[PDB]
RNA sequence: ACCUGCCGCUACCAUCCGUUGGAUAAUGGCUGAACGCCUCUAAGUCAGAAUCCAUUCUAGAAAC
RNA sequence: CGCUCAUAGCGACGCUGCUUUUUGAUCCUUCGAUGUCGGCUCUUCUUAUCAUUGUGAAGCAGAAUUCACAAAGUGUUGGAUUGUUCACCCACUAACAAGGAACGUGAGCUGGGUUUAGACCGUCGUGAGACAGGUUAGUUUUACCCUACUGUUGUCAAUUGUU
RNA sequence: AUUAGCAGUUUCGGGGGCGUAAUGCUCUCAGCUGAUUCUCAAACUCUGAACAUUUUUGGUAAGCAGAACUGGCGAUGUGGGUUGAACCAAAUAUUGGGAUAAGACGUCUAACAUUCACUAAUAGAUACCACAAAAGGUGUUAGUUCAUUAAGACAGCAGGACGGUGGCCAUGGAAGUCGGUAUCCGCUAAGGAGUGUGUAACAACUCACCUGCCAAAUGGACUAGCCCUGAAAAUGGAUGA
């Protein structure tokens, strides 16, 4: 009816810090100062010393107590990010019409010329906070590393279904861009 | 069908007759009539005849002609419409009477296009340019 | 290569379950429709498989 | 049913019509084939019962009957062997449903041929039950019973109305539980009549076992 | 009566003209729990219809 | 059934439904009279979406289909035959999908039918006469009222300065 | 009316190996008779009940038609059910104060506080009464059963997942796995002549099966409360707003 529940918690380490005054957190740390927003199904949270993080709830549902434990697992993601930066490689496929993807960065923008034979440009601005290099093999792999886990996750995703054909069979061309290796996190 | 237009449709419809109307066959096959059932593309509305091609390809039949291609439906060729028209020029084209010729599917008219042909139809439809000397 | 980018290919469309009401591709190892007008059916094809 | 859609005929009103001396014109059920499975096998060999139960009083058709026993059928070599398998329905449609026909099926108005006279000729056959009477039954053996189950659940939706399954505490068509059917073969005072049982005679039976013997035979 | 016939009115029987933003649907995702995994979802949110609502357009309130 | 494979696509036997676009059952309202049927005309409406757009399936390689959803925004034809809806062919087409609205619409129509008087034929009837039997000819009246609507004057007398 | 086997039989019906067909043995059929069971009968009973509601007849059903008892609109409205011939409250001289009735008590609209759970749904909200079903749902709430677990679990991930042996078949081949059958044992904590994927077929992977770590709960199966799916029709739209 009313199960009662409690604080999960995130640990901080000594190379970034955390404010949070509102409910509302900034994690900051080597790479950028990144941010994400809470309080929105009256969800409490407070900071004990500068090692812990708890978000803490005592009366609600199963529904309230499944908010608690997504939110920390978000913050943890984002003191990941802040660490060192989420990796998101991805892959295309194709050679009978080459699949040809470029770029600007700072702009930070992806654009794909020849697709399946689609002789259109089509450009998907990603979101702030979003590098892309590419040590291709064989005209393959694009590389997208950024600081939230979120959003960069969330370009990359867009990227992919611009990369897509929404007609005829979908086992007929095999071919588009795919993300090979998400939650890659580089060596420092 | 066919349909090959153009490029363009060489503009605006215009007609001599909708549905009802005789034309003459133009043509060695001995067809002597030309007569409509309706015209390739139209759409059409409520109350409204499927009308004339200024060019353009029509469900015909044979009225009075030979025996063998009386009855039977025909795809056919509009060349020259009594009833005039301005061109993309500043011209008013205006016939005698009007004509045609009864033609294959693909468009292609069968023997020689008898008389003058309007340069509208030579461009709709290629086999009718190459199988006449007279494209005014 | 092409056989191992043709295998994420198919992890990204071909190899999820489909429903038998809404159709709506799920997830490869799926359980329910998780729609509201379906109502989460509980009924689920893997969606086909095809060499050509 | 053919000239209807049983939703006419879901619910029990007006008292029972039957296969009579004042019917005639009654056609014949849709099943006289009430059993399925070893018959010849014993009231002993066989120790598990389940048991079909509506929950609503209404009136099951004899099409629908057969349907039900025609799931419990096909659902045998899927159980595992027709031998270790029992069935009797145990519930016969024995009562008639009367249908005036309305004679107008592409035109023409009656008003004389209209609700005048208009009293059903017999056509449809059905069984009545309440609010638990029995349906089908299985007895088998202690092997199959998630298999049983299901073919059941099969019949369950070919039957109107919220139905119910419950495993018996008996052998199965037998009015001995299993803690007493076992004291009447390990006392040894049962006595076996194929199919069914008989039990010796005491408290059964007094004036014709007042001097008597042949009596614990 | 007939042939011309102006201004005028008029004939896809002539001519010229009929746009672009956010909001969503289905649906495809993203992070992501309930349910150590896993999941388009519960919290949260990305794309996205002839749709929705505006922009443009007609009238202009006992409205200013 | 569907090579294989219950549910891609179907789906026997059986059960539950919706619907008021069939017709019957009915006779509650109208016989001191709601003008009966059809077709032309025209709006608006419902979705059970035929096309369209955006989608998801497939036994979807492609084209071509088939199935599902969102979705009624826009489109949904010309004839021959029949009093005619219904019907039944030809013809184009993106498609020629279903319907409703006093079986939408007779002071909007013609009246083709049906429903009177005249007649003809058949059948039935001793006959007068009958016939969801055919056939042929057979006055569609009134708005100058109230409203609703189209467009137009006038008012905006507390839309505050004689405007 | 009507299902089921069981028993004693049947040179008294019939056919098989034996025997004269056999009814004798060993099988099935037919008929009789004896002991049991299924379901049951408005026009049956050994036995027996103190227009509204309840009973009931016909009817697919209807605001259809038709009966019984009683209650209701007739010289009978008022208060209530949003509104209303039949439901309730309850009977109508003309009045005042009081206190109730039915029914309400956010606002419409005289009439509030408290306290606990449930729902999150274009939902749901005053019997009659203006509709909803079967069947679905890893929505949430409640609950019942049995099972797994300190011999350490669930979920997860990490490791191992062998041999006789290519068992016999079919079969160049199909070796666990086109397909079929029998489906046995050795060694081990541990491994089916094997759940799938896959391979021409073997393999490879994955499962069953076993251990590592984390560290305490876990798994199924139903049951019923509310919510959802089902759940489409015609002017705009009605828990009365």
């Amino acid at each position: 009816m009313k199960v009662i529940n409690s604080s999960r918690k995130v640990q901080i380490p000594e190379n970034v810090t955390v404010d949070v005054k509102g409910r509302s957190v900034k994690v900051t740390g080597p790479r950028g100062t990144l941010s994400k927003s809470f309080d929105h199904a009256s969800v409490d949270i407070n900071l004990v010393g500068k090692k812990e993080l708890t978000v803490d709830l005592w009366f609600g549902n199963r529904k309230q107590i499944a908010c608690i434990k997504t939110i920390t697992s978000i913050i943890e993601n984002m003191i990941t990010g802040v660490t060192k930066g989420y990796e998101y490689k991805m892959r295309f496929v194709y050679a009978h019409f080459p699949i040809n993807v470029a770029v600007t960065d700072g702009g930070r923008v992806v654009e794909i010329r020849n697709f399946f034979g689609e002789k259109i440009v089509r450009r998907i601005e990603l979101l702030d906070g979003i590098t892309c290099y590419r040590n291709e093999k064989a005209k393959d792999e694009i590389v997208l590393t950024g600081n939230s886990l979120e959003l960069l996750s969330q370009s990359c995703a867009t990227i992919q279904l611009r990369s897509a054909i929404k007609y005829k069979d979908v086992r007929k061309f095999l071919d588009g861009i795919y993300v090979s290796e998400r939650n890659v996190l580089e060596s420092n | 069908m066919s349909k090959a237009q153009a490029v363009g449709s060489n503009y605006r419809v215009s007609l001599g007759l909708p549905v009802g109307a005789v034309m003459n066959s133009a043509d060695n096959s001995g067809a002597k009539n030309l007569y409509v059932i309706a015209v390739k593309g139209i759409k059409g509305r409520l109350n409204r005849l499927p009308s004339a091609g200024v060019g353009d390809m029509v469900m015909a039949t044979v009225k009075k002609g030979k025996p063998e291609l009386r009855k039977k439906v025909c795809t056919g060729l509009v060349v020259r419409q009594r009833k005039h028209w301005k061109r993309k020029d500043g011209v008013y084209i205006y016939f005698e009477d009007n004509a045609g010729v009864m033609c294959n599917p693909k468009g292609e008219v069968k023997g020689n296009i008898l008389g003058p042909v309007a340069k509208e139809c030579s461009d709709l439809w290629p086999k009718v340019a190459t199988n006449a000397g007279t494209i005014v | 290569i092409e056989p191992s980018l043709v295998i994420l290919a198919r992890k990204y469309k071909c190899d999820k379950m489909i429903c038998r009401k809404c159709y709506a591709r799920l997830h490869p190892r799926a359980v329910n429709c998780r729609k509201k007008k379906c109502g989460h059916s509980n009924n689920l094809r893997p969606k086909k498989k095809l060499l050509k | 049913m053919g000239r209807r859609p049983a939703r006419c005929y879901r619910y029990c009103k007006n008292k029972p019509y039957i296969k009579s001396r004042y019917c005639r014109g009654v056609p014949d059920a849709k099943i006289r084939i009430f059993d399925l499975g070893r018959k010849k096998a014993s009231t002993d060999e066989f120790p598990l019962c389940v048991h079909l139960i509506s929950l609503e009083k209404e009136q099951l058709s004899s099409e629908a009957i057969e349907a039900g026993r025609i799931s419990c059928n096909k659902y045998i070599s899927k159980t595992g062997g027709k031998d270790s398998f029992h069935m009797r329905v145990r519930v016969h449609p024995w009562h008639v449903l009367r249908i005036n026909k309305m004679l107008s099926c592409a035109g023409a108005d009656r008003l004389q041929t209209g609700m005048r006279g208009a009293f059903g000729k017999p056509m449809g056959t059905v069984a009545r039950v309440n609010i638990g009477q029995i349906i089908f039954s299985i007895r088998t053996r202690d092997n199959m019973l998630a298999n049983v189950v299901e073919a059941l659940r099969r019949s369950s939706y070919k039957f109107p109305g919220r139905q119910k399954i419950v495993v018996s505490k008996k052998w199965g068509f037998t009015a001995y539980n299993r803690e007493a059917y076992q004291k009447l073969k390990a006392d040894g005072r049962l006595m076996n009549d194929g199919a069914n049982v008989k039990v010796i005679t005491n408290h059964g039976t007094l004036a014709q076992y007042a001097k008597d013997i042949a009596a614990a035979n």
